[PDB]
RNA sequence: UUGAUGUCACGGAACCUUUGUUGUCUUCGACAUGGGUA
């Protein structure tokens, strides 16, 4: 006869499973299933199909109950109630039928010998081990016994590496299943007892079964008693239809970035005009209309729906668009299988240890608070779309693994031992310092009620030579937010007083915040902090104590957790023996005075705002909410920094910039890590000391023939603005480890790098070219004064020589606005550019000092509001908290044209595809243009020209990476490489495009915004009279695009380009102050089609800088030429240049050059070399057919005293005038005939009445 | 350029002619490559002449349209390079190129074949981590056996595919993965198929036969030439079909050929190649692989590098002790035998990562003579992993100490650990005893004994030890007795007569057992009653002086727990304020008698970084070894409790570890004594006091052990004995 | 759905390497219509 005894086993975390296998494949040499045998199992019903469900053996409760069984007898001396045990017997002559030995040291608590093999009776301890079945373990089993189609459908497999400690990179890993134990919580299953067992075997064996803490991998508690599919298909096909197909990726990433909540779709953005007509969700049905009856769909309102729908759509778009490729496709992610699995060797020696009667369990408690993002990887092999994932739970919760946390631990121990370990799996355990204190230590596994979906970001990389983005270098990576509080607890089990010092310390550490716990740590990912530390010791080598431990089960479950947590202290002890952390912080302050961006193309598409490019920004976990904060990515800080560091730096003779880096030592190898070892310093993100909202700055580009805007994407962006006299605070913080600190070579490169940096010469964020991230200091603290020490003549300017240029001006005659300058028919390219990769010797790299003045009133309006004064629009002069600037994009433009006229280089901006006017494929599209000319317009046939206007110039002149104008279509090799080839010059790049630099070269020069030094001198007295920051409005006349068939008469050939426009200075804005018309003298009434404007007067001073690296003499010379052009020569700027607004001047006045990265020089008395060097390099290219030079003297020559020309245009007939003057139409035919048109419009300063 | 060669191309291009389309789309791979790595050609900013032509042209090619062969030539070209760093990367390149045009499903032979030999060739070229081969290997492996499966179910009778197969096969087998499935069937798939005249199937072919017994392909592998770079190949070749054929005095000689023409690295095949075949040979019953083994360990033992005097280094292999167990038991001359077991005593063996960090500290101390060895040494080890595979071979002696300088009235005993004999059942101990007053004929015994309980019971009490410290002095009574009757032969009075002092060299972990305090089986009599006792690492450090002359003493202590009272206030200067800068200065002075007594921390890792630990400083034994103008010749040194502390935990029996002992014999120090574990202060006092007072360190020892363990045996007390029981002496002066 | 005198798997951190960068003046004067006439 027999008596049973229920059993039921509850798991308090997630268990491991092991896989299915063949039983010809389950013996002992197989290494998966000798090393998969202390997890569950999983059962399948048929072994055709995966249909099962898990269970878990005897045999591994056996085992727990025969340890725990041992602890109590070592514990209690060897006595259970009244009757002595024997060490009990593990030897068996026939080893070879055993699937499994035993490792580990056994316990000792006697000196007797085992009992003897045949006897009528046997001790306790003999009795359960089963020496006389007397005991027998069932299997455990769910109840009910329910029936899944697989083992992924219960839980998931998850990888686990081995990372080493030198060089700190994983080798090898491992694969197992991981079941959550929200779902699966307990098993049931029977222990059977033979009805003959002693009581105190049956006492020991209850004892045991309360003693035993975990199994399977986790704690225990033993108690004995399709619209996705239809939505994806409709867009590809729309997207197919219209031809669209280059947007695919990113309509995929911006409806994936939608999974965030379902508010966003009804604020997507619109175009500039506010209708929906946007580029990308506006294609087609259209897609917004898509997404809003998607969001309408009462299945898809819940969040959860709406969020895996829009992952659903975002992958099968990723799949579709990935196919597009027709060149070589690249893999990142290989040659990482290392799987490996331990060996345990089967001739080990049998050992006895007795380790005392002395045991104290320390329970401690508290909290992880994240200040940084983590990211803890974990990646699915089915999600394609994301490079680098995050890990979750089934819910959607953060995770904190116990495995990472033991991990981190024992780094942490072995940095604070100063002693590495070298142990191998398999084999009897390790017994150095680390080890016996990890033997001991339990962890737990945590999660966050915070279930937000994640943040991704976007990284790049840069190409060194040509200073643009590498090609095809592009991955993004998801990042969890900061702020999030993580459950903590740890157990000790030793027989020390207390913890160990080497806990304390490491835990001492943990609390002041260097607990560097995740992974991707040198962008400064995953820093915790341990907050409310509570403590207790408990002593369970006590009778009465180690019964209520036994009777509570040590208080694991909540509902003895919650007592325990009362009876806890506040507080931690401290070290006896203290050791300093390995990480030193170095604070960084830095100050900008100027605009500030850092884009994010996937942000900018998906706000509200139709702006091209927005700025960077992250959230912080509040709570459970969120909260946007705009700063500056980590990444981007490490790039620029590792880049100044390398740029001034040799090997052999080689700049490191140039080497590849792959199995490298080399100094930046060994201070910012490589792909074999890990870096010794972490940056983290930098945010701005204030809450400044952005702003909004709007561009255009300007046609060099035509004069007026180019058919081109009107762009704006949205940068957080900043002036000099409210510059922009950016704080933040790095850590450096204490042996580069010590090591003087490493400082002296940091050193080196951070003065180039405070001098001014790497810029941070993008849009550098029009004065965009200007630093104006940087400074570094908590570094003892070790990196910091190394961050520490004015002769006049030579004036400017008299002008040549000699024109007569008559008083009677009337002249008009604008002439052609044309030039030279010899562009002298170049096929290779200088590199950015070093600081070229021979070449000059420094700064300018201009100062410009104004002489004739300015107009440079606001755009940001149309109705300043009061369908009629006005506007303010540009302001930027409340100071008068004038923005660096305008400047450069003026000085380019003025440069590219100069050099006789290329027509930088044009505008090749439009075509003029007055079956073959020839005919039929000539007739498709012809009615959108009569079906859009303001006010016998057209003449439609058979060519483009491209065609209708000089091909060297044309611009070097232009677009495509010769018949046939490249729509068929959009997929292959070779396209752009197509596009280039044949010959390379002309002196323009080699200096301001192009779509795939990045330019030498920055442009600064200029500052108003002085009370302003307005045009006219403003409303206040107490007021002299504010002027008055002045009425403009009518305004209205150019007419380029004005220059070009006729269809025949010879009618071509004539040159680049320019305008000429006169004194007509006198009568636009009064209210007279500048020709007819009539007064100007108010209409819808004019404008009204602020305008400053002259006298006026600005001034600005302009930086240049990398300089040849000569074109440094042609350059400050180009700025103090003569005594008596002036620039055009601003708006209204035909009526006479807008003539400034500007002169230098200083000029510092680079020696190297500490000494600089005053470069003053240097300026005639250069200005030489300048003109004899135009000598050599043409000899003696300086013509163009001249004539561009001509028309910049400003009128002096004692002149009063008479500028505008005429009108179109004699019928139309109070002065009797000629009129358009009867000059056509007149002295302005067709065939004598350009030859007029060529000369300067001709008359026409 | 890769434009202007693009612009070639398309100006003589025929639309039916085949050499002009590969020579179009290898041009237009190689400028897309270039694009893909950001090299110094992406900085040309041209374009292409005559555009509608070659527009026209690259619409057509495209509309029409081999990457194998750009890639297969990419790999040819890969093949020849110097530098093992250059070949690493470029097949890194070219298996990340081919990786997604592999995987697609219409794959060609070639690109498989390309992609199949990179894998092979990368799996070669990986470097070792630890104790076991890395992971990343056999993955690589197990990748080219799938690569060459998914061919071969396709194709039959592909040359190439089999032979990249069987490649993988044998490596794999070489490696600790037993063989893959139908290995035997595809051996004789290519048996059939014909006879190939390479080195690297000549492998293949021989098993072929040894497995199959068909020796018709012997003649053919015999009569290949002798007009090669890797003339021991043949010649270990030729000896294995010999030995087949039953010339065996042709395999003799080209075994003599083969041993005279060797390599320098172990990372070659050659070495495993003929361990194995000295094995097998040894298995078959052929009485020549004595012969055989002989030579190879004379040619083997003279590749060792000597930093510092008395200390040599040497490179890790995994089967030199196997190679010297097959000696040991080759050799018949007891003289030999012991010269074999000294071959191995007091020697460092590190590895690559070992050998790097040495190095670098060598470079921060500004040793060139000593960094320059190692870049050599470290370069080709490097170098020398692929030199089969890729036909390339790349290109000192100590003197002996007669054994007749002992003098007449000692006793030498040597000790070697044949874990080979052990694993076959037998006696793997052996005591080799050595005896001056007898006939030349008969003055050396050669006794065995079994180790295996001897073993159990020393790891049993190192256990004991580290966990409760002080609570193994019962343990340690019992690892005595286990000495005593595994050893039993020390005595019987007829192999080491009485008055006749003995001189222990062990071997293995017998170095850290206390050897001269047996206890034999309530009377019980010590070993040291009756003779005394000397230590040595090893034979070849014997060397007599004399002792000093001048008169002085010096303490270095670093012990703030207990105060030394005869040692402090006695007659001997005393410097509580040691510091590395008065260290050094004090051995640079040459004292009479000095004592340090400090602290010290092991590493298990490199032997050379640990570490003694001194005021706000920790100077390493590297550090003491280098140190210029050292004057220590016949002078006396008590030491303390450092050296017991810096001892890592021994983990394998036959393991041996460098100390302060060893760093101070390097300087000629006349004698040493330190104890084995732990020492207690008090008694240490003591002891040491009676050796200052007196000046014979023998005569004090043995006086002092006496008068304690009299004390110990009136009671009976195994607390006591663990205390009387660490203390020995290493040297042997004049 | 385990087998029994022998399971340190809480014996193993998915770790390590890559600047969303580059190019652009918020600029501005000649017509529009189909036929007219015969
Ligand atoms: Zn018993
Ligand atoms: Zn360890
Ligand atoms: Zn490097
Ligand atoms: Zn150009």
């Amino acid at each position: 006869m027999t008596t049973t005894m229920k059993i039921s086993i509850e798991f308090l975390e997630p268990f491991r499973m092991t896989k299915w296998q063949e039983s010809t494949r389950r013996n002992k040499n197989n290494k998966e299933f000798v090393r998969g045998q202390a997890f569950a199992r999983w059962h399948r019903n048929k072994k055709d199909n995966t249909k099962g469900r898990p269970y878990i053996t005897g045999t591994l409760l056996r085992s727990a109950v025969i340890r725990s069984a041992e602890n109590l007898l070592t514990l209690s001396d060897g006595k259970i109630s009244e009757k002595t045990c024997c060490p009990g017997k593990f030897d068996t002559e026939d080893k070879d039928r055993l699937l499994q030995l035993r490792q580990r040291s056994t316990l000792r608590w006697t000196d007797k010998n085992p009992c003897p093999d045949n006897a009528e009776t046997y001790c306790p301890f003999c009795e359960l081990l089963g020496r006389s079945f007397r005991i027998h373990f069932g299997n455990l089993s769910l109840p009910g016994k329910p029936d899944f189609d697989g083992p992924k459908a219960i839980g998931s497999q998850r990888v686990l590496n081995r990372v080493d400690f030198k060089s700190g990179k994983a080798h090898d890993f491992f694969k197992a299943y991981e079941v959550d134990h929200t779902r699966f919580p307990r098993f049931e299953g029977e222990i059977t007892i033979d009805n003959k067992v002693s009581a105190e075997a049956r006492k020991l064996l209850c004892d045991s079964l309360k003693f035993t803490d975990r199994l399977c991998g986790a704690l225990c508690v033993i108690r004995f008693d399709n619209l996705a599919e239809k939505t994806a298909e409709q867009i590809i096909s729309i997207l197919d239809d219209n031809k669209k197909t280059e947007y695919t990726r990113l309509l995929a990433d911006a409806i994936r970035s939608l999974r965030r909540s379902s508010k966003l779709v009804a604020g997507l953005p619109k175009d500039h005009d506010g209708k929906d007509d946007h580029y990308l969700w506006d294609i087609g049905v259209t897609i917004r209309q898509i997404l809003t009856t998607s969001a309408d769909t009462k299945e898809l309102k819940n969040a959860g729906k709406w969020r895996e729908f829009c992952e659903k759509l975002g992958e099968a778009l990723y799949l579709k668009s990935k196919d597009m490729s027709g060149g070589l496709k690249i893999t990142r992610r290989i040659l990482g299988d290392a799987e490996f699995h331990g060996k345990p060797d089967r001739l080990e020696k049998s050992r006895s240890v007795s380790i005392g009667s002395v045991l104290k369990e320390t329970v401690v408690c508290g909290e992880l608070v994240a200040k940084t993002p983590f990211f803890f990887g974990a990646i699915d092999e089915d999600a394609k779309q994301t490079d680098l994932q995050v890990l979750l739970t089934p819910d959607n919760k953060y995770r904190l693994p116990r495995s990472a946390v033991r991990g981190i631990l024992r780094r942490d121990l072995q940095t604070y031992f100063d002693s590495p370990c070298n142990a191998e799996l398999g084999g009897r355990p390790c017994m150095c310092k680390t080890c016996r204190i990890m033997r001991g230590i339990t962890v737990m596994d945590a999660r966050s009620e915070y279930n937000a979906p994640p943040e991704i970001r976007h990284r790049t990389r840069i190409n060194p030579f040509t200073g643009t983005v590498a090609e095809g270098a592009l991955f993004n990576m998801e990042v969890a937010p900061e702020g999030i509080v993580f459950p903590f607890q740890l157990r000790y089990r030793g027989s020390e007083d207390g913890l160990p010092d080497a806990l304390k310390t490491v835990l001492k550490w943990w609390a002041e915040g260097q607990a560097f716990m995740s992974g991707a740590a040198s962008t400064g990912k995953g820093r915790f902090r341990m907050e409310n530390a509570k403590y207790e010791t408990l002593d369970l080598s006590d009778e009465n104590q180690r019964n209520d431990y036994l009777k509570n089960w040590g208080w694991r479950d909540e509902k003895g957790l919650e007592e325990l947590k009362k009876r806890l202290n506040s507080g931690l002890p401290e070290p006896g023996n203290y050791r300093d952390p390995k990480w030193h912080e170095i604070n960084v302050s830095i100050e900008m005075a100027s605009p500030f961006i850092n884009g994010d193309p996937i942000r900018a598409a998906v706000d509200k705002r139709g702006t091209d490019v927005v700025t960077f920004v992250k959230y912080k976990a509040e709570g459970e909410e969120a909260k946007p904060v705009c700063a500056y990515k980590a990444e981007s800080f490490r790039g620029v920094i590792r880049s100044a560091v390398a740029r001034i730096h040799m090997e052999d003779g080689v700049p490191l910039t140039e080497l590849t880096h792959s199995d490298c030592e080399c100094l930046l190898c060994q201070i910012f890590g490589s792909e074999y070892e890990a870096g010794k310093i972490r940056f983290e993100d930098l945010v701005f000391e204030s809450d400044p909202e952005p702003v909004t700055f709007d561009h255009v580009a300007i046609d060099r023939f035509t004069g007026g805007a180019a058919d081109k994407k009107k762009f704006d962006d949205s940068p957080l603005p900043g002036s000099p006299a409210r510059p922009l605070m950016l704080k933040g913080s790095f850590w450096i480890r204490r042996d580069v600190l010590e090591d003087e070579e490493y400082c002296k490169a940091l050193g080196k790098a951070l003065a180039d940096v405070n001098n001014g010469l790497y810029p941070l964020g993008g849009k550098s070219a029009i004065g965009y991230g200007q630093v104006k200091s940087l400074g570094i603290k908590g570094d003892d004064k070790r990196i910091s020490r190394l961050m520490n003549t004015d002769v006049a300017v030579p004036e400017k020589p008299k002008t040549d240029a000699e024109v007569r001006i008559e008083a009677e005659k009337v002249y008009y606005p604008h002439y052609f300058v044309e030039p030279h028919k010899k562009v002298e390219r170049e096929e290779k550019p200088c590199g950015h990769q070093k600081f070229h010797e021979g070449r000059l790299t420094g700064k300018i000092r201009c100062k410009l003045i104004t002489k004739t009133p300015l107009i440079v309006p606001d755009t940001s509001n149309d109705d300043f004064f009061r369908y009629h629009k006005s506007y303010a002069f540009f302001r930027l908290h409340k100071q008068i600037m004038i923005p660096g994009s305008e400047l450069r433009g003026m000085v380019s044209s003025v440069y590219e006229t100069v050099t006789n280089s290329c027509f930088r901006i044009f505008d090749e595809t439009k075509r003029l006017s007055w079956i073959p494929e020839k005919a039929r599209i000539k007739y498709k243009e012809l009615l959108r000319v009569y079906n859009n317009n303001p006010q016998i046939s057209r003449t439609v020209d058979d060519r483009m206007i491209g065609k209708r110039m000089s091909a060297d002149l044309r611009p070097c990476h232009g677009d495509w104008v010769e018949d046939g279509d490249l729509s068929a090799l959009n997929a292959y490489p070779e396209k752009r080839l197509l596009l280039r010059h044949p010959k390379g790049l002309c002196p323009a495009c080699r200096l301001f630099g192009t779509g795939s070269y990045k330019g030498r020069v920055r442009f600064g915004f200029a500052s108003l030094e002085n009370d302003p001198e307005w045009l006219i007295p403003g409303k206040n009279p107490g007021d002299p920051f504010h002027g008055g409005p002045v009425m403009l006349s009518l305004l209205e695009r150019p007419r380029p068939t004005w220059s070009i008469p006729g269809s025949d050939n010879k009618f071509k380009v004539p040159g680049r426009k320019f305008y000429v200075h006169h004194h007509a804005w006198k009568t636009i102050k009064d209210g007279n018309h500048p020709t007819t003298g009539k007064a100007i009434e108010q209409s819808p089609n004019n404008r009204t404007v602020e305008a400053l007067a002259g006298g006026n001073s600005f001034s600005f800088e302009i930086a240049f690296e990398n300089l040849k003499e000569w074109e440094l010379g042609l350059l400050i030429h180009s700025l103090q052009l003569e005594k008596g020569l002036a620039h055009k700027l601003g708006m209204a240049k035909s009526m006479g607004f807008g003539s400034v001047e500007i002169d230098v006045e200083s000029v510092r050059l680079r020696k190297d990265w500490k000494q600089w020089r005053n470069g003053n008395s240097e300026i005639p070399n250069w200005l030489g060097k300048g003109f004899a390099k135009l000598k050599e290219w043409f000899r003696d057919e300086l013509d163009f030079i001249e004539n561009l003297k001509k028309l910049l020559w400003f009128p002096e005293g004692d002149q009063a020309p008479r500028v505008c245009y005429p009108m179109l007939r004699k019928k139309d005038d109070p002065n009797g003057n000629s009129g358009y139409e009867e000059l056509k035919d007149g002295e302005f005939k067709k065939e004598d048109r350009q030859k007029k419009l060529t000369t300067p300063w001709t008359p026409w009445a | 350029n890769p434009i202007r060669d693009i612009q070639d191309r398309l100006k003589t291009a025929k639309f039916d002619n085949k050499d002009d389309m590969m020579n179009l789309a290898s041009s237009l791979y190689k400028y897309e490559k270039q694009l893909m790595d950001s090299s110094e050609a992406t900085l040309c900013q041209q374009g292409l002449s005559n555009r509608p032509n070659s527009f026209s042209q690259l619409s057509q090619f495209r509309d029409s349209d081999q990457t194998g062969k750009f890639w297969q030539n990419e790999y040819e070209a890969c093949k020849n390079f110097q530098t093992h760093k250059e070949r690493r990367e470029t097949l890194e390149q070219i298996i990340r190129f081919l990786q997604n045009g592999a995987e697609e499903k219409d794959a060609d032979d070639l690109l498989l074949k390309t992609l199949a030999r990179a894998y092979f060739h990368r799996g070669l070229l990986y470097r070792p981590k630890g104790f076991s081969v890395p992971a990343r290997k056999v993955e690589a492996m197990k990748k080219a056996i799938a690569y060459c499966e998914i061919i071969l179910d396709k194709n039959e009778e592909e040359s190439e595919a089999l032979r990249i197969w069987l490649y993988a096969a044998m490596e794999l087998r070489r490696c600790g993965e037993e063989y893959p499935e139908n290995f035997a069937e595809k051996l004789f798939y290519l048996a059939n198929d014909g006879f190939i005249s390479e080195l690297y199937d000549i492998r293949l072919f021989l098993e072929y036969t040894e497995r199959e017994e068909d020796n018709n392909f012997l003649d053919m592998i015999l009569q290949e030439n002798q007009d090669r770079e890797r003339l021991f190949e043949l010649c270990l070749y030729k000896a294995r079909a010999c030995f087949h054929l039953n010339q065996l005095n042709d395999v003799r000689i080209y075994g003599e050929s083969a041993i005279d023409n060797a390599p320098g690295a172990f990372a070659d095949p050659f070495w495993d190649e003929l361990v194995e075949f000295i094995r097998m040979l040894r298995n078959k019953k052929s009485e020549l692989w004595k012969e055989i083994a002989i030579k190879a360990w004379d040619k083997c033992r003279e590749k060792e590098m000597k930093v510092g005097n008395n200390i040599y280094l040497s490179w890790y292999w995994a089967r030199q002790r196997e190679l010297y167990d097959l000696a040991f038991m080759a050799q018949d001359g007891i003289e030999k035998k012991t010269r074999i077991a000294d071959s191995l005593k007091s020697r460092t063996t590190l590895r690559i990562q070992e050998l790097n960090e040495l190095r670098k500290d060598a470079h921060r101390k500004q040793n060139r003579r000593l960094e320059d060895k190692l870049d050599r040494i470290i370069e080709q080890e490097n170098e020398a992993r692929d030199g089969a595979y890729l036909r390339r071979n790349p290109p000192g002696k100590r003197e002996e100490i007669p054994f007749a300088r002992l003098p007449q009235n000692w006793i030498a005993v040597h000790f070697y650990l044949n874990e080979l004999e052990s694993h076959e059942g037998g006696k793997g101990g052996h005591a080799l005893i050595y005896d001056p007053q007898k006939a030349e004929k008969d003055q050396w015994q050669d006794k065995s004994f079994d180790y295996k309980e001897l073993h159990r019971k020393f790891l049993e009490w190192q256990e004991n030890y580290i966990l409760n410290e002080e609570g193994s002095a019962d343990f340690l009574v019992t690892l005595c007795r286990e000495i005593e009757k595994a050893m039993p032969f020390l005595f019987k009075s007829e192999v080491i007569p009485e008055d006749r002092p003995v001189l222990w060299i062990p071997h293995g972990f017998l170095h850290r057992l206390p050897l001269h305090a047996a206890m034999k089986s309530s009377n019980i009599e010590i070993f040291w009653e009756r003779h005394a006792s000397r230590y040595l690492p090893a034979w070849h450090l014997f060397d007599p002086a004399p002792y000093s002359r001048e008169e002085s003493s010096t303490l270095l202590k670093n012990f703030e727990e207990y105060d030394f009272q005869n040692l402090e206030n006695g007659e001997i200067e005393v410097y509580a304020p040691s510091s590395p800068k008065k260290v050094k200065e004090a051995i640079r002075e040459n004292p009479a008698i000095l004592l340090l007594l400090c602290h010290g921390e092991a590493d298990m890792t490199n032997p050379f970084r640990s570490c003694l630990k001194l005021k706000n400083k920790d100077m390493t034994i590297f550090d003491l070894l280098t140190v210029e103008d050292v004057r220590l010749s016949g002078s006396r040194i008590l030491l303390g409790a450092c050296e017991s502390d810096m001892v890592p935990p021994l983990e394998f029996s036959v393991d041996e570890h460098l100390s302060v002992s060893g760093a101070f014999l390097s300087h000629k120090a006349g004698e040493i004594v330190a104890g084995l574990w732990t020492v207690d202060s008090e008694k240490v006092d003591e002891c040491y006091s009676y050796l200052v007072e007196e000046k014979d360190f023998l005569r004090n020892l043995q006086e002092w052990q006496m008068a304690e363990t009299e004390n110990f045996r009136s009671e009976n007390d195994s607390s006591l004995f663990y205390k009387i029981a660490p203390f020995r002496i290493i040297g042997f002066p004049a």
